């Protein structure tokens, strides 16, 4: 039929997959709850690039006012789940 | 930057409620409780309409003048007419620029 | 033709002798029966009219109007019983009495053989309409509307009366048959010019003519739904019928006395069609639509050709049915949300699909889609105007575009888009409203099937 | 440096090209604060009735009522006959009528003059 | 769309927004991935060259030239995600979104099917009804005396409370309702 | 024209449906091997639209062009017809090159 | 026929679609070659276009500039 | 095309005008000319109902082609000789038209040059 | 159904135009931290693709073989 019913585990896997292809983060040091400025030492431009990469990966745009607030991969996964009506 | 604690907590609570609501939209196995030959297409959709149309054109439409007008058939040299039996002469001894 | 007049006068005491909870049923049933009876007047001749007696006659122009009136009475009855549920029994009987008296006056008006009798009945129609508007209207503007409805009419009709009696002191008769047979040309003098104006201005203000139309938006907006129905579908056609009747004695003055009115009609048709494009009130949009269509009818009557008369008759019938349907469709939403603003309740196709289908059919008929009788009348009038002068095809063509725009505009504003979030009192459509829509729309296409019944005597 | 974009009525100036938002001062920030406060107060007043479980019907909006009243019923009481109003009314209400009268009268006079001389080719012109 | 806006945007916020817009439009110009990566790295270097300017006036003046350059060199037909406010499917499914209160007008024959769903609906309605008085009182308590100054709403703090004004956010129709 | 225009639109619709309702050619990568039958149909339709000899578009467009070439007609109209029939092949090349050749550019969930 | 997503790999191809595509491309090219072999005149022209300047004055009937 | 460039950029006085052509008598340069004949009768072309534009001097070949087309209906690839004959006749017609065009151009240029030469001779 | 993502360390920019981009950015002191995210578009079965002329002449070989066979049969079938 159409695309399968995206789940929370799939979204988390895809976000972590995209983040682990970033050269500026260490894959071993990266976790689901790691902060971008605090734990990973990135600036705002890197966060914008990460948001753009997520947009490319999932194929939908995140508004700037909402994208400014996502600081950990768990927050990105949660925003995606609430946007796409995913509950399991 | 990021969220303040109040926004984070409100988003968590609204997310919990929304996932509960979306889980409630699901259908249990009994939800739609409903309360209590081969070539027939070619007959009811082609044969019957063509019968009606042929009858209507044969016995009603053509009962009046000029209702179904057909253009005159083309006649070529060397042809013979069906009614009169007249044959048409040939075509003026071609110069034969072979 | 007393076989139609007497049953209405019998509807009167039957309503006044009915049990308190059976008035609507009896009235609707017997009004439908009277419409079925009046259906027999469509059997007309090809040469002369149906001269029943010295007082009443039926013609190929008045029979469709009589059928439309007798058919409209039951529709008004169904459309009225919703918002009059809390009324007392006596006031409900009074409202039904006003409706019945209006129907009786219209029936006698459309068949009078005499011009003074026609004037008396065509003026008597004001009292029930005025009482209905000023008593059962909803807002405080209604009083003013009544005044605007009254004097605008009377200032046009009182001179006519004078002219009428003047004619009777010159020719000796105001009977329509004798007037037609003993017709004589009108000379070119100032007295004849003012006699022409006196004979024409009443029917031109009842059309209404552009510039003289200010009473119509008030009257059609502050009136109750039955009042709007009867004002738009029948009472506007009194002017057209009267002009078609009275023009037999105005030739050849019309040949040059029609220029100001033709100019007003065409330019004001464009103007009112444009006004419909910026209207925050949904009822006012329908009222101005009526103004534009009646301007077209005025042009058709004024150019005085057989094709124009045929198209004008068809256009009056089609406009009556269509405008009544549009008013009822708007009244459904008003009764749901208690507001007349068009952009208040939006996206109603999602909530009411069958109502959206009714809206689509009404709007498609309003913009004269072929082969509807609206289109037949409009096209006949346009062909007659083209014969009158080739340049008219500009203005007429302009109107044809603008109409469509505003028509679809209304639909796109009310049915499409997204529903308003805070409006949660939109209940499913009742069987009564769907039946009202169906009984409005089915006769339109049924007459499309046999169009010679509404083409008038010139057919 | 680069070619400049000049705004028009039907193609307005973008926000990022506006000099007014690139030189700010504290009273502008205060004004923005009061604007947001008014917007938030109206939003709260709306949302309190919007979510009320006992609310059935239409939430009345005085802004819509004011808009419709201004567009319909307030216009005449605030009308004054001025040279501008009088001239615009005379033009837009009289000029088109006389223009169309002149055009149609000229056309019909020419057609009638052609008819009188018997040269218009009215053959097959049965229906009128 | 979910977050309450502020009275104004900060300088850093404007710079970030211009950076994102420039990157997206440059990608619209550079169709292929490797070329886009090359020119995006060039743009990133161009952006971070003036990152350490202590003069705010000169920073906002540089931002002014940046906006002028972007407006001159923008893509006339930039790529838009299909469901974005300019995309080809922005409001495609809005005609299928039906409010929940419509279910309150279903005929009992229609409600005879799906009994358990309507039981859960009754439970939700009861929860909202119980919750409403508290939600109003909490909003009354937490509001400054001069009316609210932002559009943000407080969370629930009490033992079994619910966040005030939650019904129409929780019961959104769906993103693909039908 | 009905034939190849309808089937070109059907191929475009197939591409759109496969790539999650995406219509921009800039995000349509290399579908030559991923969509073999669609590629075949679109190539055949593009060659028919450009009047490649002995296909369906040849028997009408070729005669139309050779007939405007042999007529007492406006010179500007003839020149514009020739430039337009060049631009036809130009935009067909654009469609094929951007939609089927090269490397993928669509979201990774294939 | 069940085809599952791949996530950054080439899509799964069934043999049928490849056979159909190759067959139809081959039939198109065969038709073009066959028709050109039998209807070359439709592309290269059928009759030789004569040039005018090699037409003598005798058949064109123009006088030798004297009478 | 070159004739267009010759007429529009060069001397148009000596170039033929397609609208007004031919401008010399048909018997002017030729001592005698044969009257071009037709093979198809008017009634024959009327019975065939060709066209008002297909009733040219090659109408007989077209009539024969149509007759063979009708007779060989299911085999729509059998009337190739008849089509070839019709095409050859139309080709000869076009060749004749080109010959007329050149005859007119040569007559125009020769007449104008001879008139100029005679005027110069009478001017000395 | 029940499919997992491929392991992430197989994606490398080596042998792809992304390598050329990295070399050109290195000469300017710059770096591209996103190449491995784009490597999948060149890594797997998308490694090579035809040219425009190669795409237009898709089934030319089979059709030409069939045409040659048919014409040869025709040449020796008129010898009946
Ligand atoms: C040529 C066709 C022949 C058809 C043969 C059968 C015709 C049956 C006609 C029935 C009588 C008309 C009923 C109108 C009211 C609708 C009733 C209703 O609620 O149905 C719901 C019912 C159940 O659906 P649902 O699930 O409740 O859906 C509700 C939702 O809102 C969802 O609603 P929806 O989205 O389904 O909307 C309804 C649907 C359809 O609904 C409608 O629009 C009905 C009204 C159509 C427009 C009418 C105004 C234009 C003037 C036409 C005048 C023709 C009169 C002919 C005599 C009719 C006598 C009644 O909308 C449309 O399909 C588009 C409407 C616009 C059509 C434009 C056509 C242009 C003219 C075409 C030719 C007309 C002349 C023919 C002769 C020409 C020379 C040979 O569906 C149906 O029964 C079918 C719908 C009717 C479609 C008929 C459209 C074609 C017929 C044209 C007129 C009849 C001609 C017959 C003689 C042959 C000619
Ligand atoms: C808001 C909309 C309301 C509806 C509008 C109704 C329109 C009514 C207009 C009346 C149409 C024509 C009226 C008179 C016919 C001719 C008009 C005149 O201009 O023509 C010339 C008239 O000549 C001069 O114009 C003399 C008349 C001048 C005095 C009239 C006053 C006009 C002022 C306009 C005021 C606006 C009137 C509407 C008020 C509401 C013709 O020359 P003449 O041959 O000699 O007269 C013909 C009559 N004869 C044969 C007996 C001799
Ligand atoms: C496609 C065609 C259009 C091209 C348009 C693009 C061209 C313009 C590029 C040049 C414009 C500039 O750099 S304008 C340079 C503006 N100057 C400053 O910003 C100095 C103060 N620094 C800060 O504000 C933050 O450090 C900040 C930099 C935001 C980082 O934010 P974070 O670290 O907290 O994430």
């Amino acid at each position: 039929s159409d695309a399968p019913p995206l789940t929370l585990e799939a979204i988390k896997d895809r976000v972590l997959y995209v983040l682990k292809l970033y050269d500026k983060i260490d894959p071993e040091k990266l976790s689901v709850n790691s902060h971008f400025m605090k734990d990973l030492g990135l600036d705002s431009l890197d966060q914008v690039e990460i948001i753009m990469a997520m947009e490319d990966e999932f194929g939908f745009e995140i508004p700037d006012i909402d994208a400014e607030k996502l600081m950990c991969p768990q927050e990105i996964v949660d925003y995606i789940a609430d946007k796409k009506d995913v509950y399991e | 930057s990021g969220y303040t604690p109040d926004e984070k907590l409100r988003l968590q609570q609204l997310r919990e409620l929304r996932r509960r609501w979306l889980k409630d939209q699901e259908l249990s196995p009994r939800e739609p409780v409903l309360p209590p030959r081969h070539s027939i297409f070619a007959v009811t959709h082609v044969l019957i309409p063509v019968w009606i149309i042929h009858y209507y054109l044969k016995y009603h439409v053509t009962a009046k003048p000029y209702t179904v007008v057909e253009r005159k058939p083309r006649i070529f040299p060397g042809d013979t007419i069906l009614e009169t039996g007249e044959v048409i002469p040939l075509m003026k001894e071609f110069p034969d620029q072979h | 033709m007393l076989k139609i007049i007497i049953p209405t006068t019998m509807l009167l005491p039957m309503t006044w002798m009915s049990k308190h909870n059976m008035i609507w049923i009896n009235a609707t049933v017997h009004s439908l029966l009277i419409s079925l009876i009046s259906l027999s007047l469509l059997n007309q001749l090809g040469e002369n009219s149906l001269n029943f007696s010295l007082t009443f006659f039926s013609d190929s122009l008045s029979a469709p109007l009589l059928v439309l009136t007798t058919w409209l009475l039951p529709l008004m009855l169904m459309a009225s019983q919703s918002h009059l549920s809390k009324e007392t029994t006596t006031r409900k009987k009074l409202y039904i009495t006003m409706l019945i008296l209006l129907q009786l006056f219209l029936i006698m008006t459309f068949t009078a053989t005499e011009l003074i009798l026609f004037y008396i009945l065509f003026e008597a129609t004001l009292v029930p309409t005025l009482i209905i508007i000023t008593r059962w209207g909803n807002q405080t503007e209604r009083l003013n509307a009544g005044l605007y409805f009254l004097f605008y009419t009377l200032a046009g009709s009182l001179p006519l009366l004078v002219a009428l009696v003047y004619i009777q002191n010159t020719t000796g008769s105001l009977n329509f048959l004798i007037i037609h047979y003993w017709s004589h040309p009108l000379s070119n003098s100032w007295s004849n010019i003012f006699m022409w104006l006196a004979c024409i201005m009443a029917f031109m203000v009842k059309m209404p003519l552009y510039g003289l139309h200010l009473w119509l938006p008030k009257a059609h907006v502050e009136a109750p739904i039955a009042g709007s129905m009867v004002l738009a579908a029948v009472l506007l056609k009194l002017g057209g019928y009267g002009m078609m009747r009275i023009t037999t004695i105005l030739n050849p003055l019309t040949n040059y006395m029609a220029y100001p009115f033709l100019m007003l009609s065409m330019w004001g048709m464009i103007m009112t069609s444009s006004i419909c494009l910026r209207q925050t009130d949904l009822k006012s949009l329908i009222a101005y639509s009526s103004v534009s269509h009646m301007a077209l009818v005025i042009v058709a009557i004024m150019i005085q050709t057989p094709w124009s008369f045929m198209g004008a008759t068809a256009l009056m019938i089609a406009h009556g049915l269509t405008s009544s349907m549009l008013f009822c469709l708007a009244n459904t939403n008003y009764e749901r949300v208690h507001s007349r603003t068009m952009i208040l309740a939006r996206g109603l196709q999602t909530l009411l699909p069958l109502m959206a289908t009714w809206w689509l059919v009404a709007s498609l008929t309003n913009l004269a889609l072929p082969p509807s009788i609206n289109l037949i009348g409009e096209l006949f009038i346009i062909t007659a105007s083209f014969s009158w002068s080739n340049i008219t095809i500009i203005l007429m063509g302009m109107n044809m575009m603008i109409t469509a725009l505003y028509s679809l505009y209304m639909l796109i504003t009310t049915q499409r888009g997204k529903y308003t979030h805070h409006i949660n009192n939109i209940k499913p459509s009742f069987t009564r409203e769907n039946a009202l829509m169906a009984l409005h729309i089915l006769p339109l296409l049924l007459l499309t099937l046999n169009p010679k019944m509404i083409l008038g005597p010139l057919y | 440096s680069f070619p400049k974009y000049k705004p028009s009525r039907l193609a307005t100036l973008p926000a990022t090209l506006d000099p007014a938002e690139y030189d700010i001062s504290p009273e502008t920030r205060k004004a923005q604060a009061e604007r947001l406060a008014i917007r938030s107060r109206l939003k709260r007043e709306y949302l309190l009735q919007y979510n009320d479980p006992n609310r059935l019907g239409v939430i009345e909006d005085p802004a819509l009522i004011r808009w419709t009243y201004a567009r319909s019923a307030n216009i005449y009481p605030n009308f004054r006959p001025t040279p501008k109003t009088s001239l615009l009314g005379a033009l837009f209400g009289i000029g088109p009528l006389f223009f169309w009268y002149y055009v149609f009268k000229t056309d019909r006079d020419k057609k009638e003059k052609l008819i009188q001389e018997g040269k218009l080719d009215q053959t097959f012109n049965i229906s009128y | 769309a979910f977050s309450a806006p502020a009275a104004y945007l900060t300088h850093q916020q404007k710079v970030l927004r211009l950076y994102k817009r420039a990157l997206r439009h440059l990608e619209s110009w550079c169709v292929h991935r490797d070329k886009y990566r090359y020119f995006a790295c060039l743009m990133r270097a161009r952006f971070d060259e003036h990152k350490n300017e202590k003069d705010m006036v000169k920073a906002t003046q540089l931002l002014r030239q940046a906006e002028e350059e972007f407006w001159y060199g923008q893509h006339p037909q930039p790529y838009i995600f299909p469901e974005s406010p300019g995309g080809t499917s922005y409001e495609r499914y809005e005609c299928y979104k039906v409010p929940e209160w419509c279910l309150d007008d279903w005929h009992p024959s229609e409600k005879a099917m799906y009994p358990d769903y309507f039981a859960k609906r009754e439970q939700w309605k009861r929860l909202r009804r119980e919750s409403w008085e508290r939600e109003v009182k909490q909003l009354q308590e937490e509001t400054p005396p001069g009316g609210p100054r932002t559009e943000a709403l407080p969370p629930a703090r009490k033992e079994g409370d619910l966040p005030p004004l939650w019904w129409h956010i929780v019961t959104r129709p769906r993103e693909r309702p039908m | 024209h009905a034939f190849f225009k309808a089937m070109l639109f059907m191929c475009s619709g197939s591409i759109i449906h496969s790539l999650n309702d995406e219509q921009d050619i800039r995000k349509m990568g290399g579908l030559y091997k991923a969509m073999p039958f669609t590629t075949t149909a679109l190539i055949i339709g593009s060659l028919a639209l450009t009047g490649m000899p002995y296909l369906t578009g040849f028997y009408s467009k070729d005669l139309i062009i050779e007939a405007v070439n042999m007529s007492y007609t406006n010179a500007w109209a003839l020149l514009m017809t020739l430039i337009a029939t060049s631009l036809t092949a130009a935009y067909s090349t654009r469609i094929i090159f951007f939609a089927f050749l090269g490397k993928p550019r669509f979201p990774p969930l294939v | 026929v069940h085809i599952e997503p791949r996530y950054r790999q080439f899509p799964q191809l069934t043999r049928s679609q490849l056979i159909q595509a190759e067959f139809f491309s081959a039939t198109m090219w065969f038709w073009i070659l066959w028709r050109f072999w039998h209807d070359s005149d439709a592309v290269l022209g059928h009759f030789p276009y004569p040039d005018p300047s090699q037409w003598t004055d005798e058949e064109l009937g123009i006088l030798p500039d004297d009478e | 095309g070159a004739h267009l460039a010759r007429r529009y950029l060069g001397d148009a006085s000596k170039e033929p005008d397609p609208l007004r052509m031919p401008t010399f008598p048909p018997d002017y340069g030729f001592p005698e000319r044969k009257e071009r004949e037709m093979v198809a009768t008017q009634q024959e072309m009327n019975d065939a109902q060709l066209m008002l534009q297909q009733r040219d001097y090659c109408a007989h070949y077209l009539i024969q082609l149509l007759k063979c087309k009708r007779d060989s209906f299911p085999n729509f690839l059998a009337c190739k000789h008849e089509q070839h004959d019709w095409d050859y006749c139309e080709h000869l017609d076009y060749v004749k038209r080109m010959k007329e065009f050149e005859r007119e151009r040569r007559l125009l240029q020769r007449k104008k040059r001879r008139e100029q030469r005679e005027a110069e001779m009478a001017r000395g | 159904s029940k499919m997992e993502l491929p392991d992430y360390k197989q994606w490398k920019i080596e042998g792809t135009p992304l390598e050329t981009v990295q070399e050109k950015l290195a000469a300017r002191g710059l770096r591209d931290p996103w190449g491995r995210n784009e490597a999948w578009r060149y890594s797997g079965g998308f490694a090579n693709n035809v040219s425009f002329v190669g795409a237009l002449l898709k089934g030319f070989k089979w059709g030409f073989a069939a045409f040659v066979v048919a014409v040869g049969a025709e040449y020796y079938l008129e010898s009946q």
